[PDB]
């Protein structure tokens, strides 16, 4: 969500992030992807009745 | 008639001759930067922040005291104009003490605000900054004179509006101070307005010092009852109480200044 | 100038027509909501509470605004019968907890320095 | 990028959507008052209240637009204009990877025919606007309160409803339920008058009045 | 030009009962439309270009525990800004608040003369520099 | 390694299949025209992803493959979810091994706060830091909606700038609101014990919708 | 990890996989909790010359939304060239 | 340095002192008043005054970047020995 | 680029159908779940013995506040009022009037824990690193009033979590 | 040519074993309704340009695969479905007649930012 808000304000400001900062954001952006899908699959499995996953 | 037309950044204005560039850029709504100029007060042309570029001019001209005439296309967003503002501002900012957190002008400082609209983001300064001692000319005015930018607004205000000829700039070179040499007790009943004309925190109201910051004071427009003029004043309110009183503008009433006991 | 687009009304007649069966729907609504939501206030209490709320929206003279009150009005009855709302929602109009705001000049003067 | 601070600008995208803006303008010049491209390469369409169905249907099935992904619908309520509620849609086209913004204007009383025929996505992007802002869209399947308390009055996201609102909840012993009352704050939300008295951007300068 | 079962009403536009504001906040209020007065400390005037509408200050009492600013005036946070005043009157009447007006005070032109500071018989001859 | 067991005892488990297949089936055009975003598009066979079609940030250099499936039911989206973690692992790998050197913030004190060491030595740094934490940078007027491929879906924010240092209005576009907008059809044709599985695959979280 | 070989061989059979190679509980291979001080790089515009703000003022180099028409042979122009197919996963096409 | 009130409530550096009739003092009964005994007002009264010698001193606050934004203090008022506003540390000239 | 997931085209040969029929008839994917779970059982757990041991943290951890002081004991706070000018929840209230020795330092520094967000904007906003996010988090209280902090509470925590905070800020000022 | 598409890759979107002929008959159908709208309209001025254009490509090349590249519309079923809603879009603006100038000009300061 920080990613969306950042580039949004970057777009209006006509300022681009430094190349280094661009690469950290995608690193944590995909960690959130790991964060989200881990919650997504298991809560689904939790809703079904799967506990161990 | 005598009205003379000028290409103000393109668009033409039939300004009345003898009018300066500053008194012309506001016609379309452009506010030229300034520190030493005050419209209600005389003109000195010292801070060099109004400095603007005239088309085909060999050097940028001090727009503060430039009597304009026909033609003479000014350039607002020109590179030479930006070059002048960028250089001059960091010259002000060079020896300015790092007092923004402790300075009451924080949040209502021109030098602070002008530096975020037309100003650099860092300094090439690596030498030392000059430092001058404080002064004691009143229990109301508080002097941090290292913050002074020598715009001489107080002097021209004192000797033209308050009528007291005691402020001045002692010395020359760069270590000169806008002080009073001999210790003095500022007596004028319009002394409180000296606070509101200084563009920096060099001159500040002692009672209000370290009591509030501009971004939290809700301003309400009201009048004065101390004198039978009904001075249009601004009442600063915060948490069910009033901190400091500012002068409004109405021309016939107090104009741009208020007497001391009103403040 | 006066040219405005409708939603449900052209003349006050049909505008007052909409609030007619809006009352009709609300008039027959009181007997079921009080019993089904398990209140303490009486049936006629609810009926007059519906009644008075009509009188609050009576000083408007624009067919253009009344229908907006009608759709807002018709945006609540279904929320009651279909047990969408709750006891704290439908007894809220039965303004009960709050103290009675003073009305005469002296009592307002005594309570505080406000209009 | 010789200037890493600034965001690099693109022109091949700039003129192409500029051309497409003319394309849509010619196709149905009945409703498009004006089209504005952006330095952010986000072209926007400014339509008329009756024009909601035509343009939205047009971008949906046209062979050169194919804009069929409804991104969002919202209001930008502006008190200073007579049409305070500024209803704006965002459309996405997968085939030509572009995003179209269509903007309308409306008063508190004027309706807008529902876009559920164009996109059923609007079904809930319609309800909250009626709740959050108060503007009512005609011929919509349902106009229910979706993002407020039950029996809530007014419209919060307007520039009239204050931040704290008017009503506050609390559980009371006498009634054995959480009842309402006029709002009272332990702390008043302080004011931060932070708009500088110095002009920021000469480019976006408002024309003199 | 356009007509779809056209409605023609002469009554002044008023939401009031539909905007949901309470009665004491529609009858016992005061709204003064004006141009923000610039802080005299700051020479810039990028605040005297709009029209701001807000309401009357109400009771502010210190919270017994710790010294807060407890208030019960919901209608004090609104600082609605307007491009002009003819829309400000429109906004006041459509809600029916107690309309008040303040005139957008104009800077009296202050034609200067740097040469006047150096006169030969005029009192404008500056003694300060 | 930790993904394998998540796959091993769910993907192969016939119990997980019958409780997740042939439920929440969404046809391609209905998914697209219901405003759905992200996996619903990916699950239902539609080839579309923000991270690839309009690669924001620095997603240009990275390379991977999004898992579009065939049916699009809650089971198919489950494989898309699991495979996305596997895909995200490689994306982590590609940025990790070639992280470029440089600054963490734009060299623009008017938009990025000056460094702490720079704060206590430079007069401009104090001024810029002072006003940045009182009012902040003034954003030029305009409006954008630009969205990213959040793992929930197409997540975007639509802010309008008033030309000052404060936003005017930022509509919080969320994948979940579009996700849940089609719930009426989504639970159609199925009973309670399996539409709860439809709730799970929809990845609904009550901070994007209710805000 | 502690666990003798009989435990390790037992779970390696039940899992059918080598759990010993990569375990889910971090061990001394992680970086030391105390780390040497950093010396992060200087700004990309840290040069004290030829670095005036007039050349890189990003917020100030934004123009108002450019108008192309207002109320107050023509080729079929598409907002972007229509997107094409991507590829079929050279690494692993079909699970 | 702390001084005790007649009712026993240790006054803070700001000077707050709930009197006998202040009903809100009951918040303090059956509990304890929280006072920082270290009274920052008097921790500079005893602090040694630096005899560094020059017309202007660069007061950084010690610890380099861990102190306060460094300020230049002028030593020309022999009556008042210069104090950094950030610090409160006392600086004097060697009799000019 | 993309890859499919569901499609499998299970071969209908005699051998392949035998495996599918065997899997259904004598369950094999389910016993795989048993094997995976049992392998999980014979593995030491990851639980931490609180409070006898507590999980790791970072030098940047943001917890209960504390108003620090200079080497000689002076309050670092000067009531520049930057912290509440950026406090997203307006949890900071500050007033300043004269101090005895000519100074006019602060009197009120109340960060309402029940309002605070622990974002850490305050410590970054402070130019003299007066207010900081301390490492402590075990300050749960049974009264709402306790979490309402005041100036004295802040200063006491500054004197309590002092050595730890000083080491953290010494180990982190290069990053900031 | 090519063997029948096992699956179009989009659920709900089935297969069609008659690609070119079905595209053609639908294409003359949208040519038909294009007649009723006036030629001078920019609609008709632009649709017939792409009508005669890609009616030629489908007519000239009959193969499924080569047609896919020439029209960049995915599978044929996507294209004919895409052309199908073009027909429906043609019908709607047949009755709409959006060729006359603006219904009415916008209010004076309705647009323009900032306020
Ligand atoms: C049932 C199976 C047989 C009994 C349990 C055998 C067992 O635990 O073997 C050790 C061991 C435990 O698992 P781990 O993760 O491998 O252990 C590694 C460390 O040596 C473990 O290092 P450690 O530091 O844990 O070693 C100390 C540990 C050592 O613990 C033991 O040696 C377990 C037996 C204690 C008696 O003792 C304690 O921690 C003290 C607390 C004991 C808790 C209560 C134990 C009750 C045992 C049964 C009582 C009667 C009912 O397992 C094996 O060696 C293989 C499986 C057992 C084979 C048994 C023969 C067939
Ligand atoms: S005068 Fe302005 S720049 Fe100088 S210290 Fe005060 S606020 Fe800062
Ligand atoms: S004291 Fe203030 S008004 Fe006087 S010259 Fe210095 S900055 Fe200007
Ligand atoms: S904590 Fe820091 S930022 Fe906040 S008032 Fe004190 S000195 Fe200023
Ligand atoms: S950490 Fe808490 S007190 Fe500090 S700025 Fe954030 S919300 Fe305010
Ligand atoms: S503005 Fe002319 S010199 Fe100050
Ligand atoms: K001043
Ligand atoms: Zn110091």
């Amino acid at each position: 969500n920080e990613q969306a808000y950042s580039l949004a304000v970057e777009k209006l400001l006509n300022i681009q992030p430094p190349p280094r900062a661009q690469w950290i954001r995608v690193l944590f952006g995909e960690i959130t992807r790991l964060l989200n899908h881990i919650m997504a699959v298991t809560t689904h499995a939790l809703d079904i009745g799967a506990m161990t996953p | 008639s005598n009205l003379i037309e000028v290409f103000v950044d393109g668009q033409s204005v039939m300004v009345e001759p003898g009018t300066t560039v500053l008194q012309a850029c506001e016609k379309v709504g452009m506010q030229i930067p300034r520190f030493c100029y005050h419209e209600r007060l005389s003109v000195a042309g010292n801070c060099r922040m109004c400095l603007v570029e005239i088309e085909k001019a060999p050097k940028v001209v001090a727009a503060c005291a430039m009597p304009v005439m026909k033609g003479w296309n000014i350039l607002t967003n020109s590179e030479k104009s930006k070059k002048a503002r960028e250089g001059v501002m960091e010259f002000l900012l060079a020896n300015h003490p790092l007092d923004c957190p402790i300075c009451d002008q924080g949040g209502e400082c021109d030098l602070q605000d002008q530096s975020m609209m037309f100003g650099s983001d860092r300094s090439r300064f690596l030498e030392g900054k000059r430092a001058v001692e404080d002064k004691n000319i009143g229990p109301l005015v508080k002097t941090i004179m290292t913050r002074c930018i020598q715009c001489t607004r107080c002097i021209r205000f004192a000797s033209e509006i308050a009528g007291v000829d005691d402020l001045g700039t002692t010395g020359r070179g760069n270590d000169m101070q806008v002080g009073t040499y001999i210790e003095k007790m500022f007596m004028s009943e319009l002394s409180g307005n000296i606070i509101d004309i200084c563009p920096v925190g060099a001159l500040t109201s002692k009672p209000y010092a370290f009591t509030a910051r501009p971004w939290e004071t809700r301003k309400t427009e009201s009048i004065d009852v101390m004198d039978a003029v009904g001075s249009n004043i601004v009442v600063s309110t915060r948490t069910g109480e009033v901190m400091r009183i500012l002068p409004r503008m109405h021309e016939d009433i107090n104009e741009e200044w208020i007497s001391d006991k009103t403040r | 100038g006066t040219s405005v687009k409708p939603i449900f009304s052209r003349d006050m007649n049909e505008a007052k027509r909409r609030v007619r069966e809006l009352y009709r729907a609300w008039y027959r609504e009181v007997p079921n909501t009080v019993h089904l939501f398990q209140l303490d206030i009486s049936v006629k209490q609810g009926r007059d509470k519906v009644r008075e709320m009509f009188m609050k929206n009576a000083h408007v003279t624009d067919p253009r605004v009344v229908d907006l009150l009608v759709i807002k009005g018709k945006m609540e009855l279904e929320e009651t019968i279909n047990v969408w709302k709750q006891r704290t929602h439908i007894m809220r109009f039965f303004h009960e907890t709050e103290a009675p705001r003073p009305t005469d000049f002296l009592s307002k003067f005594y309570v505080g320095h406000d209009p | 990028d010789t200037r890493p601070t600034i965001r690099p600008r693109n022109d091949v995208v700039h003129k192409q959507l500029s051309a497409f803006g003319q394309y849509v303008a010619e196709i149905l010049p009945k409703y498009v008052q004006q089209v504005q491209v952006s330095c952010f390469n986000e072209l926007e369409i400014f339509i008329h209240p009756d024009g909601v169905i035509p343009v939205l249907t047009f971008l949906r099935d046209h062979t050169n637009a194919q804009f069929k992904s409804l991104a969002d619908l919202t209001a930008v309520d502006v008190p200073t204009r007579q049409n305070r509620f500024e209803i704006v849609y965002n459309l996405l086209s997968l085939r030509f990877n572009s995003q179209i913004r269509v903007k309308t204007y409306t008063d508190e009383l004027t309706p807008i025919e529902s876009s559920v025929t164009v996109y059923k996505a609007a079904n809930w992007y319609e309800r909250e606007i009626w709740d959050m802002f108060g503007v009512f869209f005609a011929n919509h399947p349902d106009l229910r309160r979706i993002l407020t308390g039950y029996g809530f009055e007014g419209h919060p996201f307007r520039k009239d409803f204050p931040l704290s609102g008017y009503v506050e909840l609390r559980y009371d012993d006498e009634v054995k339920r959480v009842v309402a009352e006029p709002v009272e704050l332990a702390q008043e939300f302080r004011k931060f008058d932070l708009n500088s008295p110095w002009e920021a951007f000469p480019a976006y300068r408002q024309p003199p009045e | 030009t356009q007509d779809t079962q056209l409605i023609a009403v002469d009554e002044k536009l008023d939401i009031t009962t539909l905007t949901g504001v309470p009665e004491e906040h529609i009858k016992t209020r005061k709204v003064r439309i004006f141009v923000p007065a610039r802080n005299n400390m700051q020479s810039g005037v990028n605040n005297t270009k709009k029209w701001k509408m807000e309401f009357d200050t109400r009771e502010r009492w210190e919270n017994p525990l710790m010294g807060w600013s407890s208030t019960a005036d919901p209608l004090s946070n609104l600082v609605l800004t307007f491009s002009t005043k003819e829309d400000a009157v429109a906004f006041a009447e459509k809600n029916g608040w107690s309309f008040d007006v303040e005139e957008r005070k104009v800077p009296k032109p202050k034609s200067k003369s740097y040469g006047a500071n150096f006169s030969w018989n005029k009192r404008t001859r500056v003694s300060t520099k | 390694f930790r993904i394998d067991e998540l796959e091993e005892m769910l993907t192969n488990n016939r119990i997980w299949r019958n409780r997740t297949v042939d439920i929440g089936v969404v046809t391609a055009e209905d998914a697209l025209n219901y405003g759905f975003s992200g996996v619903m598009l990916r699950g239902s066979g539609i080839q579309w992803d923000l991270r690839k079609t309009q690669p924001y940030d620095v997603y240009d250099q990275v390379e991977f493959d999004v898992p579009i499936g065939s049916r699009g039911d809650c089971y198919d989206r489950y494989l898309c979810r699991v495979e996305e973690m596997r895909q995200s692992l490689r994306i982590i790998s590609q940025c990790l091994n070639k992280m470029p050197p440089g600054e963490i913030k734009v060299d623009d004190a008017k938009v990025s706060p000056p460094k702490r060491a720079e704060m206590k030595t430079s007069m401009e740094s104090l001024i810029h830091h002072f006003k940045l934490y009182t009012e902040g940078y003034q954003v030029p007027p305009g409006a954008t909606y630009t969205a990213i491929e959040a793992p929930k879906g197409e997540f975007g924010v639509y802010l309008v700038s008033d030309g000052s240092s404060r936003p005017y209005r930022c509509k919080i576009k969320a994948p979940g609101f579009a996700h849940l907008a089609g719930l009426d059809k989504m639970s159609k044709g199925h009973m309670l014990a399996d539409v709860v599985a439809i709730i799970g695959t929809q990845d609904i979280v009550f901070g994007e919708v209710d805000r | 990890a502690s666990a003798t070989r009989v435990i390790q061989l037992l779970r390696n059979w039940a899992s059918g996989r080598d759990l010993q190679a990569k375990l889910q509980l971090r061990y001394q291979e992680i970086s030391k909790r105390t780390q040497p001080p950093p010396k992060l790089p200087v700004g990309p515009s840290h040069k004290l010359s030829n670095n005036y703000y007039c050349t890189r003022d990003g917020r100030r180099e934004a123009m108002p939304p450019s108008i192309v028409m207002s109320s107050q042979e023509k080729k079929a122009v598409t907002p972007a060239p229509p997107i094409k197919r991507w590829e079929l996963s050279k690494d692993q096409p079909y699970l | 340095g702390v001084r005790t009130s007649p009712t026993g409530e240790k006054v803070t550096h700001t000077g707050q002192a709930y009197d006998d009739g202040d009903y809100r003092r009951v918040r303090f009964s059956d509990r304890q008043k929280e006072v920082n005994e270290n009274f920052a007002i008097d921790l500079i009264a005893e602090q040694p005054v630096s005899e560094v010698g020059s017309r202007v001193i660069s007061c950084d606050g010690g610890g380099g970047a861990l102190g306060h934004p460094r300020v230049y203090i002028n030593l020309d008022k022999e009556t008042k020995t210069g104090t950094c506003g950030y610090c409160g540390l006392q600086f004097r000239q060697p009799h000019h | 680029t993309y890859k499919f997931v569901n499609m499998r085209e299970p071969s209908m040969d005699m051998k392949s159908v035998t495996d599918r029929a065997a899997q259904t008839l004598l369950w094999t994917e389910l016993v795989r779940g048993l094997g995976m779970t049992l392998s999980y059982l014979f593995r030491e757990p990851a639980t931490i013995n609180y409070p006898f041991e507590k999980g790791p943290l970072s030098p940047r951890f943001r917890g209960e506040h504390a108003l620090r002081r200079y080497p000689s004991g002076e309050e670092r706070c000067i009531a520049c009022k930057l912290c509440e000018a950026v406090c997203p929840a307006q949890a900071i209230t500050i007033e300043a009037e004269p101090r005895a020795d000519g100074s006019r330092r602060t009197t009120r520094y109340d960060i309402d824990m029940t309002k605070c967000i622990y974002c850490g904007f305050c410590q970054e906003a402070c130019p003299v690193d007066a207010i900081v996010e301390g490492p402590n988090f075990e300050f749960s209280t049974e009264t709402h009033e306790e979490l309402l902090y005041n100036k004295e509470k802040l200063l006491n925590n500054g004197d309590k979590w002092e050595a730890e905070i000083a080491a953290n800020i010494q180990a982190d000022y290069l990053y900031r | 040519a090519g063997l029948l598409k096992k699956t179009t890759g989009l659920v709900g979107l089935a297969v069609c074993e008659t690609p070119h002929e079905r595209l053609k008959i639908l294409y003359t159908k949208i040519l038909d309704v294009l007649g009723q709208i006036p030629k001078n309209a920019a609609y008709r001025k632009y649709t017939e340009q792409i009508t005669n254009e890609k009616l030629g490509m489908v007519k000239a090349e009959p193969d499924v695969k080569k047609l896919e590249e020439q029209l960049q519309g995915g599978q044929i079923e996507e294209v004919i479905l895409q052309a199908e809603n073009e027909l429906s879009l043609a019908r709607k603006m047949l009755r709409w007649k959006p060729w006359e100038p603006l219904v009415e000009e916008p209010p004076a300061n309705q647009w323009k930012w900032p306020i």
